[PDB]
C-alpha cells in the first residue's frame, strides 16, 4: 500500500506542521494521545498513508522536523500535539544560521545532512511501498531553505523515481519581512527547479488579503493562516487516503500539470470559504464553487492571472456531488474565458472526486494551476536582484563561509531563462 | 455448455461490474451471497444458468469473471462492501502504483508483475469452462491500466488462445469534455495495438449519456452510476440471447461475423431505445414502430456522432419482450424507405436480428421502469471515423510541441511508437473514407 | 539556416548475402522511399541530402572522400572565419557509425581527414606571423552524469569521476578539472581516441556487445594567434575556436527489449537526452527563418553543455546511419522519424498586413 513522508525545516515548517498534524488527526480521528476517537470504520482504513502503527493500538506520524536552533521546537514540545511525535524524530542541532544561506547549506546543513539521514531512511524503509516525499519550508530564513534544499538534492540523487512535493513559500512584493528574502529563495529556486517533480509556490499577502477582505475576520494570527495551507495541502490527497467515482494521487497531478519538466512552478487555491455569519446566504453547489475558485481573490500568490495565461489546472472534489455539473460548467468555463487559456492545447484540466468530505463540509474543492502569471512574482525577484548585485551589497557574509560570485551568476541566469520560458506563451501566439 | 469469461479493468471497470453483477443477480433472481433462494422457492432445473456462473456441491456460486484496477482505494469496497462474500477472492489489485494517466506504467513497468497472474487465473477458469471462452472487457481509454494492461493482455491471448470471440465494451473521450489532459496519448496506442487482436471493440462516449440524462428520463443531477446501469442493460441485452431460452437465439460468435466486413474497421456503436421514466413510462404505447425508430435516431445514441455526415456499413438488432417478427419487418422496411438514411451499395441486406422472450427487468430507487419490451442496437457506421479524424487534431498539436511527454519516456516509451503509431490511425481514416463511394468500374 | 540533416546508407555485407536479407529501401535519387513485406502501407522521406551508398556503380555514388568533401568545406570555412562549429551523428548497431565516423586504417572514414585535412592547412599558412595551438577533450555522458574518457584510472573501483558543469557569464558552459591534451600529429589523437573509446560503456544486450549506454563527446579548442601591432609586439586578441563532434546511441525500445535493472536506467536517460537533442534542432530551425522563440537548452545536461555551440553563429549538422534490413526496419523507420521535423517546409502559413511603405 501507499505511503507519504513529511518534511519540516525552519521555523515555518515546524508552526505549519503543528497545525498541519493537528488537522489531520481529527480528519481520521485522532487525539493528542496518539489515540482514536473517531466513529467510522473507514478513517483506519487508509490512515497509513501518513501514519505508522503503534503497541496500545495508538498511531504515530512519520513526522520530521530539521531545524537548527531549539528555541522552537520547545514551543511544539510545549504544546496540543507536541507529545505525539517520536522524540528521536526532532533532529535539531544548535548555532542558528542568521537568515543566511550559506551557513544553511555549506557550513552546518552539509554536516547534519547525515543525522538527518539516519532518521530519513529509518522511515522510508518501514514503508512496504512508496509514493512520494512532502516538505513544508519557506525562503527568506536560513535552515528552512537551504537545509531543506541539499535534503531535496541528495534525495533526489537517491531517488529519481519517486515523488518529491515542497509546498514551499517565496516572498511577497509590497512587505519584506526579511531583507535578504532575494538572494536566499534565488539559490533555492535555482536548486529547485532541477531537482523537484513539482512545487507550490505559496505568498503571504494574499492569505492577508483573504482574511481581510473575504472572511472578514478583524485581526488573525499566522496560525489562522497555516490554518489555510494545511487544508490546501489536505484536499489534495484526499483521492489517496479515502475512496471516490474518480480516483487520483499525486502522480496523476504532477504529470497532468507538468508537460515541461522545468514548468512546474504552481499557484493553488481553496473552495468554499465564507465569513461565520454569512454563509446563511449561499449555496454548497458546485457553480457557487468554480465561480468562487478561479477569482483573482482565492489565490496565494497576489499575482495577477487575467495579465496572464494558465497552462492547465487541476481540480480535487471532497462530497457527494454530479459529474456531469462538474464536466458541464467546466466546459462552459473553457468556453467564456477561452483566452485566458490555451490554443496549443485542447482540453486543459482533469478532476479528482472523493465520496468523504471533511467533518462539518459537505461540499469542497482545491484548485492546483500551473500558469504564468508567476512570471511576476519572478521577474520582481531577479529585479531586486539586480539591484543588490550590482554593487556587492550584502556579499561578503555569503562568500566568508566560502562560496564565490560565479554561483550567485549561475542562479540569476537560470531564473531569468525559467523566466523567458514562462514569457514564450503570454503573447497571442496565433499563426 | 457455452460461457463467457468477463474482465473488467480500471475505476471504469469495476464501477461498471458493480453495476453489472448487481444486475444479474436480480436477473436470475439471486442473492449477494450466492445461494439461490428463487431455486430454493422453485427446487430444480438448470436456472442458475453456467453461461456465467460456476456452481458448487455446497450449493454457493460464483460468476466467472474478475478484476484488477492497480489502485487498491477502489476494490477494497467490493472486499468489503454489500457484495463481498460472492466473487472470487483472487482480485488481483497490485496496486503498489497508479498508472499515472499514462501508458507507459500500464505497458511495461507496472504492466509486469501481474499479467502472469491474470493468464494464469484465465486458465483456472477456462479449463472448468466447457465451451467457448468468450471474452469480455469492460476497459476505456484515458483510464490508466484499461488502455496499458488491456493492450498487453489481448495481445498476450492473441497467442495464448487465439480463435475465440474476444470483445471490447471499451469507453471512448468525449470530443470536448474530459476528466484528463493527456487522454489522447492514452487513447491512441490502445488502438495500434487493439486493430490487430481484437475481433470486435463497441464503443460509448460519457457526453452521449449525459445529454441523455435530461431530454428523456428528465434528471440534471446524475452520478456515474445512473449511467453504468444503462451499460449493465446493453450487456444484457447482448448476453440474454445465450443465457436464457429464445426464438431466434444469437451466440457472440454472431456479432463478430455479420458487423465486421473488413478486419480492421471493427469499432461499431450500440443505443438502447427506451430509456424513459416511470412518469414517462405511462403515457405512450411504446410499440415497436416508434421504438426501432428511435433506434436510429441521433439524440438517443450513445455518441457524439452524426451518421447523416457518414454511412451505415451494417447494424444488428437484439429485441427483447413480447415481440411479433411481422412487427419486427415492417418496422425494418419502414427504416429502408427513407431517403434521410444511405447504406452502401456493399450491404443491401444491413440488418442480423436475434430475440429473446424475456424482457429486462427492474431495479430498485434506480432510473428506468419495468416494460413489457425493449430493444439494443448495434452499427458500423462510416461516420465514428470523424471522430477518429478529430482526435489527430487533438493529437498532432501537442506531439509537434512536445507537450506532457517526458513523463512518459521516464518510464520505458520511445517517442518513434507516437508516429508509427500516428500514420496507421490515418490510414485507418483512409479506409473509413475509402469504402464509401458506390463504385462502378 | 543551412543546418542541413544528412542519410547514409550501409551496403548489405558478405554476410548478409549469404542470408540474402531482402531489399527494403527503395531510392530515385533525391528522394527515399521503404517498403514492407505487407506490400500495402507504404511511406516516402524527404531530406537536403541523400547518399545511396548501397550500389557500387549506380549514378550519384556516395564515396566516403565525398561525404568529406561534401560538409567539409563548411568545417573549416566557418572555423577559420573566427566560429564554431558541431557534428552530431545517430544510428546504431547494423548500421556501422564507426565505419562511417572513423572508417578503418585502410578505408578512410571522416575524423581522420578533418584532423589530417586540419594538420595541412595548419602547416600550410604556418608563418612566423601566426600560430596555431590546437587541444582536445573526449568525456561521455552515462545516466545524466558527465565522466572524463581520457582520464588515466588510479587504483580504484571503476568510480568514474564525475566532474559538474557549471557557467561562466562571458562564455558560458564549461567543466571543472577537465582534462585536456594537445595535437601535433593525427596519430597522437588517434591513440587518445583509441584508449577514450574503451571506457565508454556497452553491453551485451539481446542485439549484440557494443549498445553503447553513453553518449560520446569530442571536442578541439583551436587557439589562432596571427594579431600584431605596428607600434610593437602586441597581440591584441588570440582567436579560439570550438570545433565539436559527438557519437550517440538509437532510441532503445525497451517495450520488446525486456532488459530490466540497470540497463533501463540507461536507455531511459539516453532517450530523454535524443528527446531534449530534437526539439533543440527544431528550435534552431525555427530560430533562423525568422521567428524569434525560447530553446529548451537547459533540460540536459548535454546541451546545457553546447548552448554557445550550437547557436548564433554556429552552423553544425546531423548524419544519420541506416541499414536496409528486413530484420531492422522498425528502428530504420524510427531513425528517419527522429530527423525529418527539420524540414525546412513544416506547413508555415503566410500573413502580411504591414502596409506602412510610404516615404
Ligand atoms: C457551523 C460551521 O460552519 O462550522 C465551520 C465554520 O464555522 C466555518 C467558518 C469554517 C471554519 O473555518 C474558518 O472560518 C476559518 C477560521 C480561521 C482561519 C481560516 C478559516 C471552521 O474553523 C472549520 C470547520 O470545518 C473545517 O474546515 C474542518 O473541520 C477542518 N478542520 C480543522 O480546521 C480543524 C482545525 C483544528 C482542529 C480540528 C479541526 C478541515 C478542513 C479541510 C480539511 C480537513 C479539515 C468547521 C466545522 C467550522 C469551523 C470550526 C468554525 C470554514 O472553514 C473551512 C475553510 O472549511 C470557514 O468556512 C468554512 C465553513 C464555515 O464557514
Ligand atoms: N462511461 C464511464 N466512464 C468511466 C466510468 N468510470 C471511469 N470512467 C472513465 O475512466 C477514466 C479513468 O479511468 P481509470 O483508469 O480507472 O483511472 P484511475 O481510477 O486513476 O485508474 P488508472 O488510470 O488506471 O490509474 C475517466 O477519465 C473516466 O472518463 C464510468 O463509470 N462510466
Ligand atoms: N506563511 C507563514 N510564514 C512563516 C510562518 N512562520 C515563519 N514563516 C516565514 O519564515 C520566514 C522567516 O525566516 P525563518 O524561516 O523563520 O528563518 P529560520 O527558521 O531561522 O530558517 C518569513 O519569511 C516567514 O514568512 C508562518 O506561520 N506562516
Ligand atoms: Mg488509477
Amino acid at each position: 500500500m501507499r505511503e507519504i513522508v513529511h518534511i519540516q525545516a525552519g521555523q515555518c515548517g515546524n508552526q505549519i506542521g503543528a497545525k498541519f498534524w493537528e488537522v489531520i488527526s481529527d480528519e481520521h480521528g485522532i487525539d493528542p494521545t496518539g489515540s482514536y476517537h473517531g466513529d467510522s470504520d473507514l478513517q483506519l482504513e487508509r490512515i497509513n498513508v501518513y501514519y505508522n502503527e503503534a503497541t496500545g493500538n495508538k498511531y504515530v506520524p512519520r513526522a520530521i522536523l530539521v531545524d537548527l536552533e531549539p528555541g522552537t521546537m520547545d514551543s511544539v514540545r510545549s504544546g496540543p500535539f507536541g507529545q505525539i511525535f517520536r522524540p528521536d524524530n526532532f533532529v535539531f542541532g544548535q548555532s542558528g544560521a542568521g537568515n543566511n544561506w550559506a551557513k544553511g547549506h555549506y557550513t552546518e546543513g552539509a554536516e547534519l545532512v547525515d543525522s538527518v539521514l539516519d532518521v530519513v531512511r529509518k522511515e522510508s524503509e518501514s514503508c512496504d511501498c512508496l509514493q512520494g516525499f512532502q516538505l513544508t519550508h519557506s525562503l527568506g530564513g536560513g535552515t528552512g531553505s537551504g537545509m531543506g534544499t541539499l535534503l531535496i538534492s541528495k534525495i533526489r540523487e537517491e531517488y529519481p523515481d519517486r515523488i518529491m512535493n515542497t509546498f514551499s513559500v517565496m516572498p511577497s512584493p509590497k512587505v519584506s519581512d526579511t531583507v535578504v528574502e532575494p538572494y536566499n529563495a534565488t539559490l533555492s529556486v535555482h536548486q529547485l527547479v532541477e531537482n523537484t517533480d513539482e512545487t507550490y509556490c505559496i505568498d503571504n499577502e494574499a492569505l492577508y488579503d483573504i482574511c481581510f477582505r473575504t472572511l472578514k475576520l478583524t485581526t488573525p494570527t499566522y496560525g489562522d493562516l497555516n490554518h489555510l495551507v494545511s487544508a490546501t495541502m489536505s484536499g489534495v490527497t484526499t483521492c489517496l487516503r479515502f475512496p471516490g467515482q474518480l480516483n487520483a494521487d499525486l502522480r496523476k497531478l504532477a504529470v497532468n500539470m507538468v508537460p515541461f519538466p522545468r514548468l512546474h512552478f504552481f499557484m493553488p487555491g481553496f473552495a468554499p470559504l465564507t465569513s461565520r455569519g454569512s454563509q446563511q446566504y449561499r449555496a454548497l453547489t458546485v457553480p457557487e464553487l468554480t465561480q468562487q475558485m478561479f477569482d483573482s481573490k482565492n489565490m496565494m500568490a497576489a499575482c495577477d492571472p487575467r495579465h496572464g495565461r494558465y497552462l492547465t489546472v487541476a481540480a480535487i472534489f471532497r462530497g457527494r456531488m454530479s459529474m456531469k455539473e462538474v464536466d458541464e460548467q467546466m466546459l462552459n468555463v473553457q468556453n467564456k474565458n477561452s483566452s485566458y487559456f490555451v490554443e496549443w492545447i485542447p482540453n486543459n484540466v482533469k478532476t479528482a472526486v472523493c465520496d468523504i468530505p471533511p467533518r462539518g463540509l459537505k461540499m469542497s474543492a482545491t484548485f492546483i494551476g500551473n500558469s504564468t502569471a508567476i512570471q511576476e512574482l519572478f521577474k520582481r525577484i531577479s529585479e531586486q536582484f539586480t539591484a543588490m548585485f550590482r554593487r556587492k551589497a550584502f556579499l561578503h557574509w555569503y562568500t566568508g563561509e566560502g562560496m564565490d560570485e560565479m554561483e550567485f551568476t549561475e542562479a540569476e541566469s537560470n531564473m531569468n531563462d525559467l523566466v523567458s520560458e514562462y514569457q514564450q506563451y503570454q503573447d497571442a501566439t496565433a499563426d | 455448455m457455452r460461457e463467457c469469461i468477463s474482465i473488467h479493468v480500471g475505476q471504469a471497470g469495476v464501477q461498471i461490474g458493480n453495476a453489472c453483477w448487481e444486475l444479474y443477480c436480480l436477473e436470475h433472481g439471486i442473492q449477494p451471497d450466492g445461494q439461490m433462494p428463487s431455486d430454493k422457492t422453485i427446487g430444480g432445473g438448470d436456472d442458475s444458468f453456467n453461461t456465467f456462473f460456476s456452481e458448487t456441491g455446497a450449493g454457493k456460486h460464483v460468476p466467472r469473471a474478475v478484476f484488477v484496477d492497480l489502485e487498491p482505494t477502489v476494490i477494497d469496497e467490493v472486499r468489503t462492501g454489500t457484495y463481498r462474500q460472492l466473487f472470487h477472492p483472487e482480485q488481483l489489485i497490485t496496486g503498489k502504483e497508479d498508472a499515472a494517466n499514462n501508458y507507459a506504467r500500464g505497458h511495461y513497468t507496472i504492466g509486469k508483475e501481474i499479467i502472469d497472474l491474470v493468464l494464469d487465473r484465465i486458465r483456472k477458469l477456462a479449463d472448468q469452462c466447457t465451451g467457448l471462452q468468450g471474452f469480455l472487457v469492460f476497459h476505456s481509454f484515458g483510464g490508466g491500466t484499461g488502455s496499458g494492461f488491456t493492450s498487453l493482455l489481448m495481445e498476450r491471448l492473441s497467442v495464448d488462445y487465439g480463435k475465440k470471440s474476444k470483445l471490447e465494451f471499451s469507453i471512448y473521450p468525449a470530443p470536448q469534455v474530459s476528466t484528463a489532459v493527456v487522454e489522447p496519448y492514452n487513447s491512441i496506442l490502445t488502438t495500434h495495438t487493439t486493430l490487430e487482436h481484437s475481433d470486435c471493440a463497441f464503443m460509448v462516449d460519457n457526453e452521449a449519456i449525459y445529454d441523455i440524462c435530461r431530454r428523456n428520463l428528465d434528471i440534471e443531477r446524475p452520478t456515474y452510476t445512473n449511467l453504468n446501469r444503462l451499460i449493465s442493460q446493453i450487456v444484457s441485452s447482448i448476453t440474454a440471447s445465450l443465457r436464457f431460452d429464445g426464438a431466434l437465439n444469437v451466440d457472440l460468435t454472431e456479432f463478430q461475423t455479420n458487423l465486421v466486413p473488413y478486419p480492421r474497421i471493427h469499432f461499431p456503436l450500440a443505443t438502447y431505445a427506451p430509456v424513459i421514466s416511470a412518469e414517462k413510462a405511462y403515457h405512450e404505447q411504446l410499440s415497436v414502430a416508434e421504438i426501432t425508430n428511435a433506434c436510429f435516431e441521433p439524440a438517443n445514441q450513445m455518441v457524439k456522432c452524426d451518421p447523416r455526415h457518414g454511412k451505415y456499413m451494417a447494424c444488428c438488432l437484439l429485441y427483447r419482450g413480447d415481440v411479433v417478427p411481422k412487427d419486427v419487418n415492417a418496422a425494418i422496411a419502414t427504416i429502408k424507405t427513407k431517403r434521410s438514411i444511405q447504406f452502401v451499395d456493399w450491404c443491401p441486406t444491413g440488418f442480423k436480428v436475434g430475440i429473446n422472450y424475456q424482457p429486462p427487468t427492474v431495479v430498485p430507487g434506480g432510473d428506468l421502469a419495468k416494460v413489457q419490451r425493449a430493444v439494443c442496437m448495434l452499427s458500423n457506421t462510416t461516420a465514428i471515423a470523424e471522430a477518429w479524424a478529430r482526435l489527430d487534431h487533438k493529437f498532432d498539436l501537442m506531439y509537434a510541441k512536445r507537450a506532457f511527454v517526458h513523463w512518459y519516456v521516464g518510464e520505458g516509451m520511445e517517442e518513434g511508437e507516437f508516429s508509427e503509431a500516428r500514420e496507421d490511425m490515418a490510414a485507418l481514416e483512409k479506409d473509413y473514407e475509402e469504402v464509401g463511394v458506390d463504385s462502378v468500374e | 539556416s543551412q543546418v542541413t540533416v544528412a542519410v547514409r546508407v550501409r551496403p548489405f555485407s558478405k554476410r548478409e548475402k549469404t542470408e540474402k536479407a531482402s531489399q527494403v529501401v527503395f531510392t530515385n535519387g533525391e528522394e527515399i522511399t521503404v517498403e514492407h513485406p505487407d506490400m500495402k502501407q507504404v511511406y516516402s522521406f524527404i531530406y537536403d541530402v541523400s547518399f545511396w551508398s548501397f550500389d557500387e556503380c549506380h549514378p550519384g555514388y556516395a564515396s566516403q572522400t565525398t561525404v568529406y568533401e561534401t560538409l567539409a568545406a563548411p568545417l573549416l570555412d566557418r572555423a577559420f572565419e573566427g566560429y564554431n562549429t558541431c557534428l552530431f551523428a545517430y544510428g546504431q548497431t547494423g548500421s556501422g557509425k564507426s565505419y562511417t565516423m572513423m572508417g578503418l586504417n585502410e578505408e578512410p572514414g571522416i575524423i581522420p581527414r578533418f584532423c589530417e585535412d586540419l594538420f595541412a592547412q595548419i602547416a600550410k599558412k604556418q608563418t612566423s606571423e601566426v600560430s596555431y595551438h590546437l587541444e582536445m577533450s573526449f568525456f561521455e555522458v552515462y545516466n545524466e552524469k558527465i565522466h572524463d574518457l581520457l582520464v588515466c584510472k588510479g587504483e580504484n573501483g571503476q568510480r568514474k569521476q564525475p566532474l559538474r558543469a557549471r557557467e561562466h557569464p562571458v562564455s558560458g558552459p564549461y567543466v571543472e578539472g577537465l582534462s585536456m591534451n594537445v595535437v601535433s600529429s593525427y596519430s597522437d589523437i588517434q591513440s587518445w581516441l583509441e584508449l577514450g573509446n574503451k571506457q565508454r560503456a556497452t553491453a551485451a544486450t539481446g542485439m549484440n556487445d557494443k549498445s553503447s549506454r553513453s553518449h560520446s563527446v569530442f571536442t578541439l579548442v583551436m587557439t589562432q594567434t596571427k594579431t600584431e601591432v605596428v607600434e610593437g609586439e602586441e597581440h591584441d586578441h588570440r582567436i579560439t575556436s570550438r570545433i565539436n563532434l559527438v557519437d550517440l546511441a538509437g532510441s532503445e525500445r525497451c517495450s520488446t527489449a525486456h532488459s530490466s535493472g540497470q540497463r533501463l536506467k540507461e536507455g531511459v536517460s539516453i532517450n530523454k537526452s535524443l528527446l531534449t537533442l530534437g526539439k533543440v534542432i527544431s528550435a534552431l530551425s525555427e530560430q533562423a527563418n525568422g521567428k524569434r522563440v525560447f530553446i529548451p537548452y537547459r533540460e540536459s545536461t548535454l546541451t546545457w553543455l553546447l548552448k554557445e555551440s550550437l547557436g548564433g553563429n554556429s552552423k553544425t549538422a546531423m548524419i544519420a546511419t541506416v541499414s536496409p534490413a528486413a530484420s531492422n526496419i522498425e528502428e530504420t523507420l524510427s531513425t528517419l522519424r527522429y530527423a525529418t521535423q527539420a524540414r525546412l517546409i513544416v506547413n508555415i502559413a503566410k500573413v502580411n498586413e504591414d502596409m506602412n511603405a510610404k516615404l
